[PDB]
């Protein structure tokens, strides 16, 4: 612990504090955009859950997991990973589709074989019906969505400004819509709508979680800055005293 | 005369110093921060000065007036240096009365200040 | 001790608490003897006084002397001339640290500054050497990450880093042990753990057999059997 | 050197290594003579000893004595009294940096800490001065952004920032050069680049005429012609 070592470390941590505070404010600004997109998708989802409240539809299996590709979220990815893992362990026959590189990674390492398809890069901006519709088309054509008796999707629900809940939502198959070709296309449409709503909610939750994570990081950086400021003062005084002792010893002979 | 115009330059540069960290996150800027950055960048660019090139007070006053009052916002940053030397050369040929009055009296009277504004806008239009 | 070594021909134990006071005492008189002060005021003769006292404490062909020396460290500064000079004279060193003590991990021995020339695969055996080396690797990996864990927290680590940090925390707490002589003020009964049991326990911990046990169960227990028993109590 | 200057009228080159040894020997002799040691043990007379040595080395009206002086920097600390005292006497400083060398960018001059009295538009012309100033601005902006890139990478940066960082990296690697003396440390044939070609090349890189070139084409090459040739060779 030389004076230069402490100085370098202190300045580095001060830089980190600035970076984390800036990210916290930027996420706070982005959060309102995410929230209004969330509301817009929420009402469109309510419009169909109103119908299902009357139709009362009810259910191998297919599971879609939705997250972004990038970290610093504070367990946004791992909680949903745990939810999907503990769901899958009861029925490992189910195939799964991973949206988001993080959830892809955290499922691949523990349940490698049943990952049918991975969708990447779509968690950056607020989700669009374009992305949801194209993903639904790929899921139907390539992943053969229509062949499964059960389909459900997993996401992070923005419960509160400080917390989120891993939640599952069922996409009832055309066979389940037909009784409890209009039912087929209604399946496709509700598939796209539910996936869009899940992406929007997960995006809002992720932005809020990243905001809170950077807030915690800024608190911790400030505490470290206090500690190393104290250490710097101690080392400064020690250096002055030791060099002065050397000078005095040289003088006193 | 310089105190009158430079009073707010300090405030704007302080705000810019506080907001500077956001430039690397331009993808989502609060409009306040965006405008603050746009103004502070041009003020900082305006304060650059070549060696052995001291400016008279009546040559500093128009430049800082234009910078503070935001007339530079419509000018590309890379050519702020072209603006200043041009603007002065305009004044000393089209509004030399204002420069002479600022030099002689040392104050920006309200009518003189309005004339300075009019001259600044008359130049920035071209 | 030398009379017991050389004349009685016996094996000997020679405890010295605290040998640093031998050096410090000399400094106290050095200024009065008229010598020019050395670094941080120590006597010029520090190295040779230490040598004359110290490598006189040695095993010889006449007899065996085991010597245990407590060395005080002023202001916790291990770079101070006296501890630094004493380090060169020892076959085995254990470095108690305040940083470990503040965690409540007694005996507070620093597992990455304790050192011994007998920790050699030809002496301890390959299994013991492997276990000790992997324990130190895990603890060093955990120590390196403490900046990230402090600022960003556990969440941003990779899953392998999370597993390694979990095992490192459990190993830290498992290295703690209650001494009988401390029972007076700790209130925890003393435990003694055999060498084979220690190696087996840490081998089992590194193999992940007890990844499910909460780390709290590892604190202040004499061996893995007591870890299991304390985990059972924590479950009830 | 002084005899060649004053009594023959020659222009003279006085290569010196190592000036730090002059300072250190002055410190040793001072300590032995019993003078009270100064900060970090240097002799009290450090500044005047250095002055007496240095400002004998000067261009009088009889002739010019150019001097190149290698200065060891203990513990890489440019704030040490010896380098700190030496700096004041020099017209051009070429500060070698361990950090630049660990990037592999030899000859590893620090592009920002190195400074010259003659880097003035009245001396080298406005084009050369402009190119040098823009290179400094680009490298300093890249250095400032590195603090953030170390955490968030280049993905978060604005497109202007991405472009300037990439051009900064190209420029930073383009400053490297294969010396002939280094043919024991490298197999690369050494090359010598003219000043005019250097200005033209760095102007071309700054303007983005070679944005389409991969970074590695700028490493240990000569002028921009070698950049083009190596880029084609890689492709």
């Amino acid at each position: 612990a030389t004076l230069k070592e402490v100085e370098m470390r202190l300045k580095s941590i001060k830089n980190i504090e600035k970076i984390t505070k800036t990210m916290k404010i930027v996420a706070s600004t982005r959060l309102s955009k995410a929230e209004k997109a969330k509301i817009s998708a929420k009402k469109m989802d309510e419009a169909e859950q109103l119908f299902y409240k009357n139709a009362e539809t009810k259910n191998k299996e297919l599971i879609v997991a939705i997250t972004s590709d990038k970290g610093l979220c504070g367990s946004i990815h791992s909680q949903l990973a745990k939810a999907v893992r503990r769901h899958l362990n009861d029925q490992p026959n189910a195939d799964i589709v991973t949206i988001g590189d993080k959830i892809k990674m955290q499922l691949l390492r523990t349940h490698p074989n049943n990952i049918k398809l991975s969708i990447n890069g779509i968690g950056k901006d607020a989700p669009t019906f374009q992305e949801s519709a194209l993903i639904a088309d790929k899921l139907l054509s390539v992943m053969k969505a229509g062949t499964y008796p059960k389909i459900s999707i997993f996401y992070n629900d923005p419960v509160s400004s400080l917390s989120f809940e891993p939640s599952e939502k069922p996409i009832f198959n055309a066979k389940t819509i037909e009784q409890s070709n209009v039912p087929r296309d209604l399946f496709e449409y509700t598939l796209a709508n539910q996936m869009l709503t899940a992406m929007a909610q997960g995006y809002a939750a992720e932005i809020s979680a990243r905001r809170n994570a950077m807030d915690n990081a800024s608190k911790n950086a400030g505490d470290m800055i206090n500690r190393y400021s104290i250490l710097y003062n101690r080392t400064r005084q020690a250096v002055i005293t030791n060099e002065l002792v050397d000078i005095i010893t040289g003088a006193s002979s | 005369a310089l105190k009158q115009v430079a009073g707010s330059l300090k405030l704007f540069l302080a705000q810019y110093r506080e907001v500077a960290a956001f430039a690397q996150f331009g993808s989502d800027l609060d409009a306040s921060t965006k405008q603050t950055l746009v103004r502070g960048e041009r003020l900082t660019q305006l304060l650059k000065q070549n060696q052995y090139s001291p400016l008279a007070t009546e040559e500093q006053v128009p430049l800082i007036y234009a910078g503070v009052n935001g007339h530079l916002d419509g000018i590309e940053l890379s050519r702020i240096g072209e603006f200043e030397s041009s603007f002065l050369s305009y004044l000393k040929s089209n509004h030399n009365e204002l420069l002479t009055e600022i030099r002689e009296k040392g104050e920006l009277s309200k009518e003189l200040l309005a004339s300075l504004k009019s001259a600044t806008e008359s130049f920035v239009a071209t | 001790a030398e009379y017991f070594r050389d004349e009685e021909g016996q094996d000997v134990l020679l405890f010295i608490d605290n040998i640093f006071r031998f050096t410090q005492a000399g400094s106290e008189v050095s200024a009065l003897l008229g010598r020019i002060p050395s670094a941080v005021g120590y006597q010029p003769t520090l190295a040779t006084d230490m040598g004359l006292l110290q490598e006189r404490i040695t095993t010889t062909k006449k007899g065996s002397v085991t010597s245990v020396q407590a060395v005080y460290v002023p202001a916790d500064d291990l770079t101070d001339p006296a501890p630094a000079t004493t380090f060169a004279h020892l076959d085995a060193t254990t470095v108690l640290s305040r940083g470990i003590s503040e965690l409540g991990i007694y005996p507070a021995v620093d597992p990455l500054d304790s050192k011994s020339r007998l920790l050699d695969a030809a002496v301890v055996g390959q299994e013991h050497y492997d276990v000790a080396s992997k324990v130190q690797e895990t603890l060093q990996t955990y120590k390196s990450l403490q900046d990230i864990i402090a600022i960003l927290g556990m969440d941003e680590l990779s899953e392998q880093d999370k597993l390694t940090v979990e095992r490192a925390r459990k190993i830290q707490r498992f290295l703690s042990q209650p001494f009988a002589v401390a029972e007076v003020f700790t209130g925890i009964p003393g435990k003694l753990v055999r060498l084979k049991d220690t190696v087996a326990s840490f081998k089992a911990v590194l193999e992940g057999k007890y990844d499910n046990i909460p780390e709290h169960a590892f604190y202040m227990v004499g061996g893995i059997e007591d870890v299991v028993a304390k985990a059972e109590k924590l479950a009830a």
